[PDB]
């Protein structure tokens, strides 16, 4: 995980991973 | 190649040019530089 702001300087952007449940069909 | 030391831990980390950014017995990654030695010359004003 981030640890900023020890980041920022490894010019690292400071985000999240977004997690969206798709549906196609196999119940999960 | 030169000493490096990590911004948490501080131990003499003492790595190899071209390599990888961390540190030994810890975690990590980055590093600042210890200072020359170094005699310097500063006026008192
Ligand atoms: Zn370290």
């Amino acid at each position: 995980t981030m640890f900023p702001q020890e980041a920022r300087l490894r010019n690292l952007t400071y985000s999240s991973p977004l997690y969206v449940d798709m549906r196609k069909e196999d119940e999960e | 190649t030169m000493i490096y030391l990590c911004a948490d831990c501080g131990a003499r980390n003492t790595i190899q040019a071209k390599e990888v950014i961390r540190c030994r017995e810890c975690g990590h990654r980055v590093m600042y530089k210890m200072r020359t030695k170094r005699m310097v010359q500063f006026e008192a004003r």
